[PDB]
RNA sequence: AAACUCCAUAUAUAUAAUUUUAAUUAUAUAUAAUUUUAUAUUAUUUAUUAAUAUAAAGAAAGGAAUUAAGACAAAUCAUAAUGAUCCUUAUAAUAUGGGUAAUAGACGUGCUAUAAUAAAAUGAUAAUAAAAUUAUAUAAAAUAUAUUUAAUUAUAUUUAAUUAAUAAUAUAAAACAUUUUAAUUUUUAAUAUAUUUUUUUAUUAUAUAUUAAUAUGAAUUAUAAUCUGAAAUUCGAUUAUAUGAAA
């Protein structure tokens, strides 16, 4: 680890921009998490079939 | 069964011996709420005490006084924990954010 | 005219008890506002914002009704209404796994040997 | 390896008496002969409860003590392979050859 | 243990009314956090089947409300079994 | 036999251990650091203390909770919990478990050490 | 009943441009054994024969499923379904809390220990597996933290690749090497000693006790943080600093 973090930043920070991509040096709690998961609604909904079903 | 501790013969004070009790005291310094000190005879030894609440401070004794610091025992609690550990979410503009339940 | 629940829901065409009534409505109204609690979360758990928007979005988040938290959904045997060893891989409850797995309805599902 | 060999042989007993119930008044204690592996583990559990009576902390260093006291004619196992085989003797008669 | 970031425990309650007026707070909110305003008022804890009065005091706070409000009495054993 | 605050040291057992056994209070990396910060090479024995160093150590080690003192807040804790009335108090009075252990079954290290008076 | 059947085994053919690699594999078809042959020593119904051994030809040795008829008025009306009977402003339906987690005693299962044929640290050209999972996801590498240079351990920051013979879960662990290990005076260190040098020898100190809990053992509890969740008090899971029962 020779390098100094400072450059390793620069490296870190470009990449984030280029690729859309979040960078929090200090490890604050962003919450993207929260953001990013994903919506299971649809597949969680249609659990017991189609409601329209003929009868 | 009782705990009771047995009695020695009790010495002969005979008249004209009965001297009175002078208990030792010391000129002890009460510093109220206030600046006021109040000097007292008291038995243990040290001379100077604060009192955190006492009569300055107690809306029962002071009726008229519009501005009154509140304080109370420091063991733990509110004042002790509740506020370092809780130091970010502030205000009473945020009880009236929990005001009411509007429920009959 | 007296709906057992809030907002008028279609009924599963299959077995039907009051439990999977339940569960079902629940899954529907969770689907529906599930972005509503994703966005009040996110607030409630954000320090980099007023602490007067934490404080309402986890006001608001405590007052959402039963019928909207995912944790409340419990998958249920969808041809005998049981919520015990309910397989996910085919929504059947033990030994109605087994029996249709006997009767060959599972796509694929075998008598298992080695 | 052939002195643990002829330590085993030596040590170990030819023949024990196992008890059996026949014989209503009495269990007819008869003695009974015994392979190489059933000599070769009853001498082996002497040598290790004896080397088992030693101040190491190693169990490789107390067997090689035992093993080393044996080779030299020097432990209390013996004794027990003599009962034994006096035991034997002492129900001489009631071998039978069945 | 709730983690310290996310903040403490808040539930609606009818705190002005009370504040004033001294009416009782009767609540199902035992998970709520006393928070330091609560010092000094006078609440009414469910515990499955009454509502417990207790009037919050300083130490107290911090806690949850249904820590003062228990929901099962001491178990007791008859000795004469009998049969 | 080296005494340190009137507790008794067999001259055999290494410093940070003994420490951190007979003492209330200070464990393994309590008395690493203080072994280390008073200069004694880990693996030093109770033999080979000297009396300033002795008395050192009973000097840096009173600086800081004694066994007293520490029994005394664990104490004060559990009076805290029964005065306000709480659920946990309440299992310390009647030596029952307070972390939601079952009591059906087991509960007997609670019933025999759990009190008002705990250590 | 046995056999056909499936996992596994040996061999043959076919497929794979050996960058989905491993071909030491994967999976389709077929063959093979419920082994054969010879000799002898046996008891016999006399080789129109069985078990005893030998020999030589073989890769050839297992497990799974299938548990009949009847009996136990065995279990199930709480998987589901129906007969009879019973409720229909309630024995049907919804919500907020609590209970199912209570504890005198007793009981069946297990987990963890009570130390030296056994526990702990470390081991980066990273010793060596199989079978499974990842569109209601798996989550690497790098980072800040506790925490010291680092490593290990646990959270947080961010999502690389992969929806899979491709990437991740995931460098398997015991094994083996070195160091340590109280009871244990069987130890340490102060001097000398020396052809045992990571070590031996002589003198002094290494105390206070005895059937005993250690540097065994982690139960109970104090405090501070963290994870999931809208919510962790009754009643969840981890980490750290203390606690250190019984055995
Ligand atoms: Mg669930
Ligand atoms: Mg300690
Ligand atoms: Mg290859
Ligand atoms: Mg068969
Ligand atoms: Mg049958
Ligand atoms: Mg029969
Ligand atoms: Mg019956
Ligand atoms: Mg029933
Ligand atoms: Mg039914
Ligand atoms: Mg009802
Ligand atoms: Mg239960
Ligand atoms: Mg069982
Ligand atoms: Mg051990
Ligand atoms: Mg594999
Ligand atoms: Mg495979
Ligand atoms: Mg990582
Ligand atoms: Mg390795
Ligand atoms: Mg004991
Ligand atoms: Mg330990
Ligand atoms: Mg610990």
């Amino acid at each position: 680890m020779n390098v100094p973090k400072a450059r390793l930043l620069k490296v870190a920070e470009l990449s984030a921009k280029i690729f859309d991509q979040n960078f929090n040096p200090s490890g604050i709690r962003t919450g993207s998490k929260i953001l990013n998961e994903r919506l299971k609604g649809p597949s969680v909904a249609s659990y017991y079939g189609n409601p329209d079903i003929l009868k | 069964t009782r705990i009771t501790l047995p009695r020695r013969p009790a010495k002969k004070i005979q008249l004209g011996k009965s001297r009175p009790a002078i208990y030792h005291q010391f000129n002890v310094k009460m510093e109220l709420s206030d600046g006021s000190v109040v000097i007292r005879r008291s038995q243990y030894p040290k001379g100077e005490i604060r009192l955190i609440q006492d009569q300055r401070n107690n809306p029962l004794w002071n009726p008229s006084r519009d501005d009154l610091v509140v304080v109370d025992a420091n063991s733990g609690g509110s004042l002790d924990r509740f506020n370092k550990r809780y130091s970010s979410l502030f205000s009473t503009v945020e009880l009236s954010e929990e005001n009411k339940k509007k429920t009959q | 005219g007296n709906f057992r629940f809030p907002i008028k829901t279609k009924l599963p065409p299959g077995f039907i008890n009051a439990r999977i009534l339940r569960d079902n409505f629940k899954r529907q109204q969770f689907k529906e506002n599930e972005i509503l609690v994703k966005s009040l979360k996110f607030i409630a758990r954000n320090m980099n914002l007023p602490t007067k928007l934490r404080l309402e979005a986890q006001l608001k988040l405590n007052a959402l009704p039963n019928y909207m938290r995912s944790t409340q959904i419990k998958n249920r045997c969808v041809d005998s209404g049981h919520a015990r060893f309910v397989l996910s891989d085919f929504r059947l409850c033990r030994y109605q796994f087994r029996e249709n797995a006997l009767k060959g309805n599972l796509p694929g599902v075998k008598k298992g040997i080695w | 390896i052939q002195a643990l060999e002829k330590s085993l042989d030596e040590l170990a007993p030819l023949m024990m008496t196992k008890t059996f119930n026949t014989g209503v008044a009495k269990a007819s204690v008869i003695p009974v002969p015994l392979n190489k592996r059933q000599r070769n583990r009853i001498a082996w559990n002497w040598i290790v409860q004896s080397a088992n009576q030693r101040v190491s902390s190693d169990f490789a260093v107390r067997l090689g003590e035992e093993l080393t006291a044996i080779a030299k004619g020097t432990s209390s196992a013996f004794e027990k392979r003599d009962q034994i085989h006096k035991t034997a003797i002492a129900h001489r008669a009631y071998i039978q050859l069945k | 243990s709730r983690s310290v970031w996310k903040g403490p425990n808040i539930v609606p309650l009818p705190i002005r009314e009370a504040m004033t007026k001294g009416t009782p707070i009767r609540t199902n909110a035992r998970a709520a956090t006393i928070l330091p305003q609560f010092v000094g008022l006078k609440f009414q804890i469910h515990n499955g089947k009454e509502y417990v009065p207790i009037e919050i005091s300083e130490d107290m706070v911090g806690h949850k409300l249904g820590e003062f409000a228990p929901t099962r009495k001491r178990f007791s054993y008859t000795q004469t079994k009998n049969k | 036999v080296v005494h340190i605050l009137g507790k008794g040291f067999k001259g055999k057992e290494v410093i940070k251990i003994a420490l951190a056994s007979k003492f209330y209070g200070i464990g393994k990396t309590t008395a690493e650091k203080i072994c280390s910060k008073l200069g004694l090479y880990p693996w030093m024995r109770m033999h080979q203390l000297s009396e300033p160093q002795i008395m050192s150590i009973a000097s840096e080690l009173s600086t800081m909770t004694i066994e007293g003192d520490a029994r005394a807040i664990v104490k004060d804790n559990i009076a805290l919990k029964r005065k306000i009335g709480s659920y946990s108090g309440m299992r310390h009075t009647l030596h029952l478990p307070v972390r939601g252990q079952h009591t059906r079954n087991n509960a007997k290290t609670a019933r025999k050490l759990n009190k008002i008076d705990r250590r």
